[PDB]
RNA sequence: AACAACGGAUCUUGGUUCU
RNA sequence: GCGUUGGAUUGUUCACCCACUAAUAGGGAGUCUGGGUUUAGACCGUCGUGAGACAGGUUAGUUCCUACUGAU
RNA sequence: GCCCUGAAAAGGAUGGCGCUCAAGCGUGUUACCUAUACUCUACCGUCAGGGUUAUGCCCUGACGAGUAGGCAGGCGUGGAGGUCAGUGAGAAGCCUGACAAGGUCGGGUCGAACGGCCUCUAGUGAAUCAGCGGGGGAAGACCCUGUUGAGCUUGACUCUAGGUGGGGAGUUUGGGGGCGGCACAUCUGUUAAACGAUAAGCAGAUGUCCUAAGGGGGGCUCAUGGAGAACAGAAAUCUCCAGUAGAACAAAAGGAAAAGCCCCCUUGAUUUUGAUUUUCAGUGUGAAUACAAACCAUGAAAGUGUGGCCUAUCGAUCCUUUAUAGAGGUGCCAGAAAAGUUACCACAGGGAUAACUGGCUUGUG
RNA sequence: UUCCUGCCGAAGUUUCCCUCAGGAUAGCAGAAGCUCGUAUCAGUUUUAUGAGGUAAAGCGAACUUUAAAUAUGUAAGAAGUCCUUGUUUGAACGUGGACAUUUGAAUGAAGAGCUUUUAGUGGGCCAUUUUUGGUAAGC
């Protein structure tokens, strides 16, 4: 049912519409297509751009923009859809912490795994993979 | 026919050599790239994937 | 339970087939 | 235990405003009226080579058996 | 070990009455109820073991539930052959007191033919009257299945000297995307090129880390001749010279303090995106290819690479030399079935329910 | 959409499936069937072994011998074995015959194996005995 079906037309017999009931991040390049093409619908209310990030070091959580999603297991078609689907690995702008790798090349982005379930909570939590 | 028949068009175009990919509705109007698009207007398998 | 209007089933020169 | 009133939208009333009072409490058990839930007939645009149906939408609409109150 | 707080609301659950040294609870012992259970006795049917000058009878023991289904036998009923030298001026029929399909007799009616048995056959089995209207007359709604029938458009299949040739007709319109992966020390059948050495593959007990590449780093030089070296000799071992390097430099070619051997490490199918494509919410790439600049190994350092190769099912006898067999190859064919539509559609049902898993909800991530 | 008595007596599992659909198919039980009434069958116990080696004997606080039941298949004889070699000091297919039924542990006592085929039943409802993957809890 997570691919919730929405009935279309005055006579509800040709819905053909699927709605994703899971948190999804898209960014600037969303650009909703004409309504006729909305095979999959990700509601705006269920879209989050900043996810909580933490590491077992100083216990400091800072909200950071979500950069992208690289690998979602369990049919990574969800990865292509950009859904959160707790257990995914996503990139986060870690510029705030300012950690610098060897060689003086300051790092500002690392991949983090979502720890909490955004479907059952209004906040997104992740742990830096450091 | 004769030209109206799709068999003649397929023979002329040579697609008969690779007719295994014959898509349901292969015609001059709305070829496979369009038939498949329109078919989407006609997700619940409930599969249990291993999210490892 | 028995008596009385009612009713029409079982026990009727009819049909079928055959030369 | 006894009370919980009255106006208002519709360019949807999945709700907000303020007259007066001491307050104008929250629900279920559905049960006359209006949107609408359905085939009426049509239109604008979407989509298609076309029948055809919609991402919208407008118009038309029709749906004594038992129990209680009085009496012989 | 108990009781109390430990959450429940829009005639229920110890069954109801009720109960408090309980008639509440844990535990030890006495008397009794009872099921179609258990033991015995008799009755109805089956089997088996035996007797009986017999498909009949007798003696003994166990069995008997039950849907679909099968098996072995009886009653009634339409008609007929035979038989009772049958029944009746009071026969057939109806209803009713008596002695498992069913049969018989007395009694209230009756007026014209009707039975018993062995067989054949088949159209045979208190109580009412006057009023509002909570519940149960439109019965079909309707998710979908029939391929039952058509309503239709077309470069859908089939037809209508060469050509247009649904303008016309018959028909359907089934029940599916990634995958292949190993290299050396070995011996065996083919290969074997036939004085041979024995190579350039097929499949095999065989492993092994070379992480399916050996990349780097540090060292060694080698087939074969002589002197030789207990067994050991012409091939086992141990030292001096050289193959211009018949080692492997995969190799084909005018040709190294290594590119051959030995000791350590070891990912690589890593990340963004500057040329090419392709969707299905055209998705700042979601991605391999092209390349960019980091990352890594390694070393003391200069340094070098490490980051992929490649490919549509299936035919193999739908190809052949074959008229009783062995296969060399889709770059040689042709497709699995010939497209949709119908709230103009008509009919019959698999069919969610008002809102109850295992009490299913409550104020604090 | 049809009278009666008695007996037997089930199925919901299994293979082909490009597949809901559709097909039989092995199995469940009564039968013509005669070959053995067997020293023949068993949802079973036991004797010897591989494993649950669950740790409590350890004699090796080093380590692997190895102690309980935790339920498994196999041999548990009737021509099986043997005297004898018919045939190419050592190998095997061994005619002929013998031990003939305490004949090879105990327990249940004759319905066991048919080459073959008959109508129905097609992947049913629940709980427990194992552990696998759970995550609020169901499962």
């Amino acid at each position: 049912e997570m691919f919730k079906v929405i009935k279309t037309g005055k006579s509800r017999s040709k819905s053909w519409k699927r709605m994703i009931t899971k948190h999804t991040f898209v960014g600037e390049g969303f650009t909703r297509r004409p309504v006729k093409m909305e095979r999959i619908i990700r509601p705006s209310a269920l879209r989050q751009k900043k996810a909580n990030v933490t590491h077992p070091e100083l216990g400091v959580t800072v909200f950071l923009p979500i950069l992208a999603v690289k690998k979602n297991p369990q049919s990574p078609m969800y990865t292509q859809l950009g859904v959160l689907t707790k257990g995914t690995i996503i990139e986060v702008n870690v510029s705030e912490l300012g950690m610098v790798t060897a060689g003086g090349k300051v790092v500002w982005g690392k991949y983090a795994q979502v720890t909490n379930e955004p479907d059952r909570d209004g906040c997104v939590n992740a742990v830096l993979l450091v | 026919g004769t030209g109206k028949k799709e068999k003649s068009r397929r023979i002329r175009e040579g697609d008969t050599k690779d007719g295994n990919l014959r898509v349901k509705g292969e015609n001059f109007y709305r070829d496979s790239k369009r038939v498949k698009f329109l078919n989407m207007y006609t997700f619940q398998d409930s599969t249990i994937p291993d999210a490892r």
